[PDB]
RNA sequence: GCUACCUAAGAACAGCUAAAAGAGCACACCCGUCUAUGUAGCAAAAUAGUGGGAAGAUUUAUAGGUAGAGGCGACAAACCUA
RNA sequence: GCCUGUUUACCAAAAACAUCACCUCUAGCAUCACCAGUAUUAGAGGCACCGCCU
RNA sequence: UUAAUUUAUUAAUGCAAACAACCUGCAUUAAAAAUUUCGGUUGGGGCG
């Protein structure tokens, strides 16, 4: 079964004149009188060529003449590629072992309560509450509106504890930074452009987390795969690509290390937010990227075992749900699957309140519900000052 | 009238399409068919009905993994989103496909009937004789085209020589190449015929208009030797 | 109840009797033709 | 060759001595038209033992060209007459292969448009009254009507009883001699008798002896007198 | 450009009772049961009251389509510029 | 009359029309309606929900 | 409408034409329609 009716397709051109047909005569035409006529034969004019170039009557070359086109195949990963399989297609591309919950190291940086920010539920519930309801006039403020909000003035809390740790004054959140990172998988080339938002720069690298032992222990996990679903689902298959290893900034840019990677799912559309999974593995996919970019520009374009991982953390947000991800680099011999595996630690689904209330829900002329979040749950954002502190 | 026709579109995809109602027109404007109008605004997926159709630059039996089943308004029977390799595509969902499940799509005609599970394709003389199929095709190749509604199944009834005698579901028989290809199972939604509308407002919202309130009420004309019998006076 | 059949815009105005239509088909042209012979001062609408 | 048709027949359902009885039947016929013909069958759906019965009494079938053979067996299984329903229809005329589809098209459109009777109907009529497809038109439809107008027989007691079976000098015969001796009568206007009207199958299917002592009651002189008289008539009004 | 139906993409539906309703009461809104006025009238079908529906088969703005040996019609032979 | 609804704009709003439900007839099929559908479907029509006895 | 006259038009078939189908010509059968009419006396109506 063909798609497209034969009456939405193009009309086929009218049969020639059968004067054509006559090899020693010339036709007749109203080409002379430079309008259509219809008792003279049509008219066979020449293809046209405008001369010179227009930008804004521009008709680029076939797509196998441009100077970059590739018989080989590349699969990119874009912003906005949704995994069928998700974490576990991420977990395949990257050569990566998921560990739930984040790591000790990450997590102890907040059990003392020094690092406790003063009033700090109160200063949360105040950030839900801004987003959330005060933000704009409007009644009820649309994710498009409140994603992007929440996660700048939680980042924001985090950044008032300069006071506690200075060393947080080496760090910046830099926005529209986009990352390119290349590398194969079993003759599959793979490359992932990160686009996204809100890459927090230090001045420093992050801290490994997993020593040589849990490193080399990686080696016995085997990747998990998946039948008949290939990895490459969804990811865009190009053979118009540039093989080039970005790291989004030029040579000598202060803040060179990424810390986190703040990824936000701020769509109005269900259909177009992301599942929670599909978010989780472009949080690995976006972090592996950005490591990866970072060790080809340290320590060269080469396969091998790093000898000092690369570690990037990342948080994807959908506004109410969070995601947690550190994952360290320790490898850039993608192309088998056997040997040191880099390593994601997880932590999915910290949703930071249940739900919202904007306006207070009246039965029977009985406000039930206030205005306000219920179900609000510090430890998310315990989470999520642990990570901004990683390295400070 | 400057109608043009909706499916327009030449490649396939997923994406639920924005399609145009009718109303029971034609081209030209005028009413063609009566009782289509209104109803909920609706977007086609459109249903991949070739089940065997090998990705590109590949070839051979190949299996698919059963993404979801999801409601078809377009259709009375229930689809479903089914990815092989690195595509994906909407199929005619059958009574017991489940999210997960795998699906096969061969092309092969063993010299033994191959083992009968429903929803994976095989060509009809690859099946045992008697066993419930679907989503048949006329011709090798051509594409389902029987047995498509919710709950129907047709019989593989016979297979001589390269011929397979099929029984759709109206109870009629139909010869096939054997090559042609079909799924196993009765199609999907089999409770389909319980479904009661309750009120005409429900068939409004299907898109049904109301008939016509004109009263109906041909005759066997009597041959000369038989007039004088036709209307003999109490 | 009747009486206001005309509910003025002039996008059906033009649309229904306007140059363009009246032009498109070879009715509307002797149309034209009529309302120039007659010397219409509004040959169209 | 042999060996593939005598196993393809070992298959199809046929047993080592219907296979032989088929090979003794081919009238030179070649085995690879046997063969087509036998699948053929089968496709409609004649079992084995049938189909071998009938080639024994009409081998003349073997020597249809295939193409026509197909499109009969495809318009045959149009109309629905397959298995059981084509067997005895073959068993009564086995001329439906070699009957011209024009011929059987027309009878189908008498039946149906002149007629008035369902396309289940049709089938039926087919399946239990082979002999109306030799019968000619213009006589069945005047039987046709004679049983809907004269006798008042509305279709569904058309097709339950076989009426189309028996013969137009036999229905005229009995049911005039019923009528004028009063025991018949045609449905009025309204489709009211005085006297309910005694049943088709007492009047056609039942012996002449039984129809005239249940029924007319009346003796078998006198049904031959008019007879008699009645085929004068008949003669004189022609 | 009315009206019958339809196509595309829009919009409206207070409050109360119930609970996810071709539900009840009742605004806007749509209609037009009965009475009265009016009858060259405010009006070539209106006004006042009364009344039916009023989250639906609802109402409705915009553009487009179906044209007369035709259209459209939940048939009233209704409507298709009084 | 099952019901909510529709109708003779401008003398008839109804027991009339429609209506879920049920019943009858027709059709084995692709690139402009039906339908990007396939007999549990589509069209034509009868009658009027449901429920009972025979 | 089982009033009269038609099949111009569609759908089928048949025969020609031409090499199975399509197209054309001529027939036949239906569907659909098209044109036209509906005498006189007998208070009306029925049967006359
Ligand atoms: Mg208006
Ligand atoms: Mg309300
Ligand atoms: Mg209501
Ligand atoms: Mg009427
Ligand atoms: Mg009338
Ligand atoms: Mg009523
Ligand atoms: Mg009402
Ligand atoms: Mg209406
Ligand atoms: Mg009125
Ligand atoms: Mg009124």
């Amino acid at each position: 079964y063909e798609w497209g009716v034969r009456s939405t397709r193009k009309s086929e051109p009218p049969p020639l004149d059968r004067v054509y047909e006559i090899p020693g005569l010339e036709p007749i035409t109203f080409a002379g009188k430079m309008h259509f006529v219809p008792w003279l034969a049509r008219p066979i004019f020449p293809p046209w060529d405008r001369g010179y170039k227009d930008p804004r009557f521009y008709r680029s070359p076939p797509l196998h003449e441009h100077p970059l086109y590739k018989d080989q195949a590349c699969y990119i990963f874009h912003h906005r590629c949704r995994l069928l399989e998700g974490v576990k297609q991420a977990l395949w591309l990257t050569k990566t072992k998921l560990i739930e919950g984040l790591p000790e190291k990450v997590l102890s940086l907040v059990d003392d309560p020094r690092n406790h920010i003063e009033n700090q539920d109160e200063c949360v519930l105040n950030v839900i509450s801004h987003a959330r309801l005060w933000q704009t006039t409007e009644e009820i403020p649309k994710r498009e509106t409140y994603c992007p909000v929440i996660v700048d003035n939680l980042i924001q809390l985090c950044k008032s504890q300069i006071l506690k740790h200075p060393s947080l004054a080496r760090r910046i959140c830099v926005q529209n930074s986009t990352f390119s990172a290349t590398w194969n998988r079993e003759s599959l080339l793979l490359q992932v452009r990160g686009s996204g938002g809100a890459r927090l720069s230090t001045k420093d690298p992050l801290p490994t987390i997993a020593s040589r032992e849990e490193i080399e222990a990686t080696k016995n996990h085997v990747l998990e795969t998946f039948y008949p679903i290939s990895p490459i689902i969804d990811l865009h298959e190009c053979n118009i690509y540039d093989v080039k290893n970005d790291t989004g900034f030029q040579e000598g840019y202060p803040y060179p290390y990424p810390h986190t990677l703040y990824l936000l799912d701020k769509a109005n559309l269900r259909p177009h937010r992301l599942q929670p999974d599909q978010l989780r593995a472009k949080m690995i996919l976006f972090a592996f990227g950005s490591a990866l970019a970072q060790a080809r520009l340290l320590y060269g374009n080469d396969a091998k075992v790093l000898e000092q991982p690369v570690v990037v953390q990342s948080v994807g947000t959908d506004g109410r749900v969070f995601h947690f991800l550190v994952f360290q680099l320790n490898t850039t011999d993608l192309d088998c699957n056997e040997g040191v595996k880099n390593l994601a630690w997880v932590d999915s689904d910290q949703l930071l309140y249940q739900h919202f209330w904007c306006l207070p829900v009246i039965k029977k002329r009985v406000v039930v519900e206030p205005v306000g979040p219920v179900g609000f749950k510090p430890e998310t954002f315990r989470k999520f000052l642990a990570l901004y502190l990683h390295g400070a | 009238a400057n109608f043009v026709s909706w499916k327009s579109r030449t490649k396939y995809t997923i994406t639920p399409v924005k399609m145009r109602k009718s109303g029971g027109r034609d081209h030209t404007g005028r009413i063609r068919v009566h009782g289509i109008g209104g109803g909920h605004k609706q977007r086609y997926r459109m249903i991949d009905f070739l089940r065997f159709r090998p990705e590109e630059t590949k070839s051979g039996p190949f299996e698919e993994k059963v993404i979801q089943v999801r409601y078809d308004p377009c259709r009375s029977a229930d689809i479903a989103l089914v990815a092989g390799g690195s595509r994906k595509r909407w199929i005619i969902a059958t009574e017991n496909m489940q999210a997960g499940d795998t699906i096969l799509n061969s092309n092969h005609i063993g010299r033994m009937a191959v083992a009968a599970r429903e929803g994976d394709a095989h060509p009809l003389g690859a099946l045992p004789v008697g066993t419930l199929i679907n989503n048949v095709e006329s011709e090798p190749g051509r594409g389902a085209q029987y047995i498509r509604a919710a709950g129907t199944c047709g019989v593989l009834l016979r297979k001589v020589n390269g011929t397979a005698i099929i029984q759709l579901p109206s109870k009629r028989q139909m010869q096939v190449l054997e090559t042609c290809v079909a799924t196993v199972g009765r199609v999907s939604n089999v409770d389909h015929n319980k479904r009661v509308i309750g009120k005409a407002g429900r068939n409004r919202w299907l898109g049904k208009r109301p008939n016509s309130g004109r009263w109906h009420r041909r005759k066997i004309r009597p041959l000369p030797p038989m007039k004088s019998y036709v209307k003999l006076p109490s | 109840a009747r009486g206001n059949e005309y509910q003025p815009s002039n996008i059906k105005r033009k649309n229904k009797h306007g140059w363009v239509r009246r032009l498109s088909t070879p009715a509307g042209v002797q149309v034209i033709l009529r309302r120039m012979l007659k010397g219409r001062k509004s040959l169209s609408h | 060759e042999l060996e593939r048709v005598m196993s393809s027949l070992l298959d199809m359902g046929f047993s080592n001595a219907h296979i032989n009885e088929l090979l003794s039947v081919r009238r030179g016929a070649s085995l690879q038209q046997l063969l087509d013909i036998i699948s053929e069958f089968i496709l409609l759906g004649l079992n084995p033992e049938p189909v071998c019965v009938v080639l024994k009494k009409s081998p003349q079938l073997l020597k249809l060209p295939i193409m026509q053979m197909r499109k009969r067996s495809s318009y045959l299984q149009k109309l629905g007459l397959g298995e059981g329903k084509l067997k005895r229809v073959l068993y009564c005329c086995p001329e439906i292969f070699t009957m011209r589809q024009q011929d059987i098209n027309d009878t189908v459109r008498l039946l149906k448009e002149k007629c008035l009777f369902t396309v289940q109907q049709v089938t039926k009529i087919l399946h239990s009254c082979p002999s109306v497809l030799r019968e000619d038109l213009g006589q069945l439809e005047y039987k046709f009507q004679y049983a809907y107008f004269r006798m008042g027989i509305k279709h569904p007691d058309i097709v339950k009883s076989e009426y189309l079976q028996y013969s137009l000098t036999k229905i005229k015969q009995r049911h005039i001699y019923l009528e004028r001796l009063g025991r018949y009568q045609t449905p009025d206007k309204k489709g009211q008798t005085q006297i309910p009207n005694p049943l088709l199958k007492d009047i056609l299917r039942v012996s002449e002896a039984e129809f005239l002592a249940r029924t007319a009651c009346t003796s078998v002189e006198e049904f031959q007198v008019f007879k008699k008289l009645l085929a004068r008539e008949e003669e004189e009004s022609e």
